């Protein structure tokens, strides 16, 4: 969601909503709005070192790069690893990304799980969001997987309920029935469901087959699991 | 023939449920409703 960060000497006020009307309109959710002051509280802003005592202590940069470096070219190839978090961005990534390729390293690493069969992250299309924010608008049934698209993207689900009240959009749920805020058609939690949908046995089999603009939405929450590939 | 007599005497004897007993008798004879299609407008 676009925003609006604003600052007064050096000091984060607020966040404001910024109009994107493909994104998330003039609206974001309360996480976006009310978490910032988190940003003053447990920062880190020194370098750390483990001291002979076994505890963290304060030290220079040049101290902990050269302790980091050090560690570093002792090691190579299948031993340095990295694992990424969830808000870093794509400089620190290429560049954690190369400095690992440095010492022929390809454990580069994510903690959020997508199935690495078949085309996996070849194809840009497996992976993304292909309708997009702004399509869901042109849809007339969506299908929704494994996932609580009220909270795991507010705005999303403020589009979905969007077309839900204007263009009469048709939406069904496969999982535990959470509430969306909108009425939709729960089919049950079971993924053998999926199965049934995709021979033809459903009803919502029928359903989709004469939907113009079809739509099937599955959450990444649902592809943590085990069985995600499947 | 008279002119001199209020007839309209039925009220008095009219108690707080008489409006939807009434209601109820009436039912009977209604034509079906007719219907928007949905079963409510947060359908």
């Amino acid at each position: 969601s676009n925003i609006v960060v604003s600052t007064r000497t050096g000091e984060v006020m607020r966040i404001l909503p910024r109009m994107h009307e493909d994104i998330n309109e003039e609206w974001i959710s309360d996480k976006t709005r009310f978490a910032y002051d988190g940003l003053k509280r447990q920062r880190l802003t020194q370098p750390m070192i483990r001291n002979e005592k076994g505890l963290l202590t304060y030290t220079t940069w040049e101290d902990a790069l050269s302790r980091v470096a050090g560690m570093l070219q002792s090691f190579q190839g299948n031993d340095v690893a990295a694992i990424a978090g969830g808000l870093v961005d794509a400089e620190a990534l290429v560049a954690l990304k190369d400095l690992l390729n440095r010492v022929d390293s390809d454990s580069l690493c994510t903690e959020e799980v997508f199935p690495t069969a078949g085309a996996g992250t070849d194809l840009r299309s497996n992976y993304l969001l292909n309708t997009t924010i702004a399509g869901v608008e042109e849809a007339d049934v969506i299908l929704l997987v494994g996932t609580n698209p009220r909270f795991e993207a507010p705005l999303f689900n403020a589009r979905i309920r969007k077309s839900w009240l204007h263009n009469d959009l048709k939406v069904a749920l496969i999982g535990s029935p959470v509430d969306l805020t909108y009425r939709y058609d729960h089919l049950g939690d079971s993924p053998k469901i999926l199965q049934d949908i995709a021979s033809g046995n459903h009803p919502f089999s029928q359903i989709l087959k004469e939907a113009k603009k079809p739509m099937v939405v599955l959450g990444s929450s649902a592809l943590q699991r085990s069985d995600g590939t499947a | 023939f008279d002119n001199s007599t209020y007839r309209n005497l039925q009220h008095h004897e009219y108690s707080t449920y008489t409006f939807l007993d009434l209601n109820v008798e009436l039912s009977k004879f209604r034509m079906p409703q007719p219907s928007s299609g949905r079963q409510s407008p947060r359908h």
